[PDB]
RNA sequence: GCCGAGGUGGUGGAAUUGGUAGACACGCUACCUUGAGGUGGUAGUGCCCAAUAGGGCUUACGGGUUCAAGUCCCGUCCUCGGUACCA
RNA sequence: AAUCCCCCGUGCCCAUAGCGGCGUGGAACCACCCGUUCCCAUUCCGAACACGGAAGUGAAACGCGCCAGCGCCGAUGGUACUGGGCGGGCGACCGCCUGGGAGAGUAGGUCGGUGCGGGGGA
RNA sequence: CACCUCGAUGUCGGCUCGUCGCAUCCUGGGGCUGAAGAAGGUCCCAAGGGUUGGGCUGUUCGCCCAUUAAAGCGGCACGCG
RNA sequence: GCGGUCGCCUCCUAAAAGGUAACGGAGGCGCCCAAAGGUCCCCUCAGGCGGGACGGAAAUCCGCCGGAGAGCGCAAGGGUA
RNA sequence: GCGCUGACUGGGGCCUGUAGAGCACUGAUAGGGCUAGGGGGCCCACCAGCCUACCAAACCCUGUCAAACUCCGAAGGGUCCCAGGUGGAGCCUGGGAGUGAGGGCGCGAGCGAUAACGUCCGCGUCCGAGCGCGGGAACAACCGAGACCGCCAGCUAAGGCCCCCAAGUCUGGGCUAAGUGGUAAAGGAUGUGGCGCCGCGAAGACAGCCAGGAUGUUGGCUUAGAAGCAGCCAUCAUUUAAAGAGUGCGUAAUAGCUCACUGGUCGAGUGGCGCCGCGCCGAAAAUGAUCGGGGCUUAAGCCCAGCGCCGAAGCUGCGGGUCU
């Protein structure tokens, strides 16, 4: 639940030469600040693997911080399709906008042996507060039921706070 | 519904106006009263005000029109300013907005 | 083949720009539509052309949402 | 085998293949997939030997995607003729595809046999090809 | 050997513009009719367990395409119009 | 006249000023309103336009506020592309140097700003 | 395609005389066989030599008769006036 | 040679000024209108939903929503409430 | 004749809709969702009517494409102004022309087959007319470089420095074992050198080597019999450190053998996935073979660094000519 990372400090120096020396070049901010930083690419896959926007990152840095970073944004080269660039978002004292993982639970979901299980979004955008992160969430309903639509106001959604609008959305269905 | 009989027809009517060069001789009519007004665009400037609210007479609203109507002459020519063009906007010239011009007399105007 | 065909290029598009000293009568745009609009000093032509109404030089206006317009800005 | 109905028109250019995969390009339907390392222009008839490779090699369960259209009009001359008078005649349609692009991808089916279904189905294709599963990066949206 | 079309019950052959058949026909079997027949008219009839019900097989043969193929893709054999140096 | 608040005019910027929800304003302005004699009217209608009035109402409209659901605006990094200069691959194409440097997207921002002139306030 | 040749690079086939390539028709040597043997199939090595006589047609080609270890495919200005 | 073409307009090709070729990709003109002309005054579409005898997808009508996707005599483009 | 106006350059304004990207329009388009109506399949034949395993409008997500699509939009380019710029620059008037068959290359497109020493345009360049000079083995247009004349002087450019052949058998560090270099692809492979991730392993793996293999039994189904070792299969279940009614031989259904399995020995690494550098196969044409040749293997090959030298008709020194 809780992942490292490192970091250091970006003025000059081009990503070009960054980039070949294993380091990854990226971006810091939120609404109250902004910075360029750079991991290391190998150190960052090894987390991000894990972590993906889901779960949280540290990330140490020289200035002995350790600062409270979701990864917003990830631009990876097309003809490689590595990473060549990450932006990190830091978290303060106001609801923030994410991304949380979609625990299929349940089962076959009634009409078992068998039915659909009909994956749609392994995640959800959420508005939720900074201190409290669901490290997933449930959705098991029973279940379930045949042609049936599990929307959205209709899942768990712990004591983190609410969805990302869209109301109604697919999520489930057997067919 | 985006703008409307009125916005258009007082875009129209003032669009053409300003394309002559003249300064613009611009009358607002409201129920109870009727004022006028002397600008200069590409100034951004008005130069001569006239209205009946602010001479605080009354009867008769086509009458007191013609009044405020020599009433912007007078306080005009004096200023110099003769010739102009006469908005009109929304209102047909016509009653009350006809009479002011017909009272824009002793001063430029042909109209 | 059945194509093969086309018309002589019309020669359109600013003639005079911002910043340009022209003369009553220099024509300042050849265009179709009213893709600019005659602003100070500044005629237009049945076919949409604009061209200097007097003398002096030439700049242009971007008035968003009215379009863009050329003015002659005197200097006679 | 796969081309577009309704067409504005028939028959145009060739253009270059400079491009680098407008995108693409980080897989987004299926459990794994098969990338574009070079630049071609695939024949539906290309695509047609790919997808059927596959859904013959999953006993027919299965799930392909594709994910690349046959849009472009090929045409050629009916040969033994010279330069000149008319152009091509449309004998086919094409995909275009630089690097980057992800082709077919797959899903509901284990990993030894997914890999090995898009393996076969790669060598339908006249360009070098890679395999890929689908990590975070690709869950760029 | 080379390009296009088509191969169907015992026979002639249609649906061939995308959706559940081996039509209406000629046999053949029984029936009406006749003194008995011919013709004509009913109804059975592609195949097999089927009282019917209804399972399942048929579109030259085999192999794939699609939820579905007599039809789209090929391969073999059969056939019809074509067609094969050269100055 | 100074400064300021509200309101009526009229400009400019041309969506950060917009949609929608909610809340407010009638002393004054404005609107609606009250009438259709008169000017003048509606291919029918005093709806509009127009005149004469003012009892009534801020319901509609408009003005002013608040709300980021939509709309709009939108960096910083990083890329794509590319002046110019060099390399590489059979090619299709690719890479380096030096200058310029988007688009999308992310963080955000915004439910206006201001000119002149009036009327009323302090 | 139109690059040398239009102040000329004679054009099919046959005959004659060859020579070279091997993607080998036969003969030599091999592996595999759904190779019992004999006889084949298929692939590998191998260009030393060999690779028939007739009917038809200008024909090349091809069909056919009789044979054969086999009746090889190509290049050489579709080799060679 | 046969075939096709030959002037004019629109679009692309055309490499963000102009211009730019090919028997390159696609269309159109050889008219028309005494009002489809001038000026002054008014008016604002297409659609979508709901409502309404004969009215039907669509005749005429009412309501809300509708920045232009309508219209501008005919091609295309640019333009335009 | 006018004479600082020229190309080019700096700064500044204005014009543009391509490269790229985008999907807001015009169209194309993958999947899913929700729903006009139909395919239907049908209840009726009075409303009807239920379901969607084919469509499929719109609408919503997730994905994309476009020369004649653009909500966007660089770099560049055009033009004017003010500066620099005296140049075989510019401008004006006039006399004389020749050319109006271009070609290669680079870049950007169309045609063609993402063929042509193809063809047609655009912007550049050279050959044309530099078939003069150096390099590229030889070679109009690739690299270098614009040849006024003379020199038995010097420095350099490209390219080179084992010998033919001028100058290093020069100094480091790595790579390659093919003569690769002296090449042709999809694809393929315990070649070789590096980097990395994962699985197992001193509770001791991986090689081998000892030990044992069920049992009701023929499993039943098929079926003289299949008894694991014809076949279809229901493929049991127990027990065990541990053997599947049995993987392969055997096969008058048997016998016997053997293996996936655990114990012991030995004891150390072992197995798999990627990644880069250089190589390997793929690899058959016609007269005599060859990288220009000889020849080259810690290189006389490939990559990374360096220091020197050789090298043109470029530059320099010396003298000379002619024009301005
Ligand atoms: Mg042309
Ligand atoms: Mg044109
Ligand atoms: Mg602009
Ligand atoms: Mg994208
Ligand atoms: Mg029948
Ligand atoms: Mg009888
Ligand atoms: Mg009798
Ligand atoms: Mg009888
Ligand atoms: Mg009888
Ligand atoms: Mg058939
Ligand atoms: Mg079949
Ligand atoms: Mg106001
Ligand atoms: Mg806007
Ligand atoms: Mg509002
Ligand atoms: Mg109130
Ligand atoms: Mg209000
Ligand atoms: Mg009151
Ligand atoms: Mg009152
Ligand atoms: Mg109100
Ligand atoms: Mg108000
Ligand atoms: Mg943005
Ligand atoms: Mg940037
Ligand atoms: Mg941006
Ligand atoms: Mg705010
Ligand atoms: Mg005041
Ligand atoms: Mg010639
Ligand atoms: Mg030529
Ligand atoms: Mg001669
Ligand atoms: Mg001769
Ligand atoms: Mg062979
Ligand atoms: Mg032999
Ligand atoms: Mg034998
Ligand atoms: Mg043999
Ligand atoms: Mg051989
Ligand atoms: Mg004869
Ligand atoms: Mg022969
Ligand atoms: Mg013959
Ligand atoms: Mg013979
Ligand atoms: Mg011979
Ligand atoms: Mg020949
Ligand atoms: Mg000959
Ligand atoms: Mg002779
Ligand atoms: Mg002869
Ligand atoms: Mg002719
Ligand atoms: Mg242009
Ligand atoms: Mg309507
Ligand atoms: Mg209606
Ligand atoms: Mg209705
Ligand atoms: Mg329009
Ligand atoms: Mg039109
Ligand atoms: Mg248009
Ligand atoms: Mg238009
Ligand atoms: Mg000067
Ligand atoms: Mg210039
Ligand atoms: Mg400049
Ligand atoms: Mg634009
Ligand atoms: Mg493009
Ligand atoms: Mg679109
Ligand atoms: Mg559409
Ligand atoms: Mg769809
Ligand atoms: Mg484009
Ligand atoms: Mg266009
Ligand atoms: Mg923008
Ligand atoms: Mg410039
Ligand atoms: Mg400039
Ligand atoms: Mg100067
Ligand atoms: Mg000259
Ligand atoms: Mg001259
Ligand atoms: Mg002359
Ligand atoms: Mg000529
Ligand atoms: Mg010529
Ligand atoms: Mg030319
Ligand atoms: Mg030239
Ligand atoms: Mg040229
Ligand atoms: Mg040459
Ligand atoms: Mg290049
Ligand atoms: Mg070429
Ligand atoms: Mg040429
Ligand atoms: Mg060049
Ligand atoms: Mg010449
Ligand atoms: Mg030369
Ligand atoms: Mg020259
Ligand atoms: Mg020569
Ligand atoms: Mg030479
Ligand atoms: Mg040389
Ligand atoms: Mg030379
Ligand atoms: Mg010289
Ligand atoms: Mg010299
Ligand atoms: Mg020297
Ligand atoms: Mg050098
Ligand atoms: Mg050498
Ligand atoms: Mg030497
Ligand atoms: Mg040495
Ligand atoms: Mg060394
Ligand atoms: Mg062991
Ligand atoms: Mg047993
Ligand atoms: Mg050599
Ligand atoms: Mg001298
Ligand atoms: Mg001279």
């Amino acid at each position: 639940m809780e992942y490292r990372l490192k970091a250091y400090y970006r003025e000059g120096e081009k990503p070009s030469a960054l980039r070949r020396a294993g380091k990854l070049p990226g971006v810091m901010y939120n609404r109250h600040l902004n910075r360029k930083v750079y991991v290391d690419l190998v150190e960052f896959d090894k987390v991000f693997r894990q972590a993906s926007i889901h779960h949280v990152i540290v990330l140490e840095l020289p200035d002995g911080q350790s600062l409270p970073t979701l990864v917003r944004q990830v631009n990876l080269d097309k003809r490689r399709r590595r990473p060549e660039h990450v932006d990190f978002f830091v978290l303060s004292d106001e609801p923030v906008e994410m991304y949380v993982p979609l625990r299929f639970v349940g089962t076959p979901a009634g009409v078992r042996a068998g039915g659909v299980l009909q994956e749609i979004h392994r995640d959800i955008l959420v508005k939720v507060s900074p201190r409290n992160i669901p490290e997933f969430i449930e959705v098991d309903v029973s279940g379930l039921e045949i042609g049936d639509s599990l929307h959205a106001s209709d899942l768990k959604l712990p004591p983190g706070v609410e969805l990302a609008v869209s109301p109604e959305e697919t999520i489930a269905a057997v067919v | 519904a985006r703008l409307t009989a009125y916005e258009r027809r007082k875009f129209r009517v003032r669009n053409r106006i300003k394309r002559t060069g003249r300064l613009r001789l611009s009358v607002f009519r409201s129920l109870k009263h009727i004022y006028a007004q002397i600008i200069d665009d590409e100034k951004g400037v008005t130069l001569v005000s006239a209205s009946s609210l602010a001479l605080k007479l009354k009867g008769n609203k086509t009458e007191v029109a013609r009044q405020v109507g020599r009433a912007l002459a007078e306080k005009a020519l004096a200023l110099g300013i003769k010739q102009v063009a006469f908005d009109r906007g929304p209102y047909k010239y016509h009653g009350r907005v006809k009479a002011l011009a017909e009272g824009a007399r002793e001063g430029g105007l042909e109209f | 083949t059945r194509n093969g065909r086309d018309s002589q290029a019309k020669r359109l598009g600013v003639k005079r720009y911002e910043g340009q000293v022209v003369r009553a009568g220099n024509i300042l745009v050849r265009q179709r539509g009213t893709r600019f609009k005659p602003g100070k000093n500044v005629g237009m032509g049945r076919d949409f052309t604009l061209f200097a109404l007097v003398d002096g030089v030439v700049e242009f206006q971007d008035r968003g949402r009215l379009g863009r317009y050329v003015h002659v800005r005197p200097l006679a | 085998m796969l081309m577009p109905r309704r067409m504005k028109y028939r028959k145009q250019q060739r253009g270059r293949l400079k491009g680098a995969t407008k995108g693409g390009d980080y897989v987004a339907f299926g459990d794994y997939g098969l990338v574009a390392l070079e630049p071609a222009w695939i024949t539906a008839q290309q695509i047609e030997a790919a997808r059927v490779a596959m859904v013959r090699h999953f006993r027919r369960g299965g799930k392909i995607f594709i994910r690349i259209f046959p849009d472009k009009p090929y045409t050629k001359k009916p040969l033994e003729v010279r330069m000149g008078k008319g152009k091509g005649n449309v004998e086919g349609y094409v995909a275009v595809v630089k690097p980057g692009r992800v082709m077919f991808e797959v899903a509901g089916v284990t990993e030894e046999q997914a890999m090995e279904a898009l393996r076969i189905a790669g060598h339908k294709l006249p360009i070098k090809t890679k395999i890929v599963r689908r990590d975070a990066y690709d869950e760029a949206q």
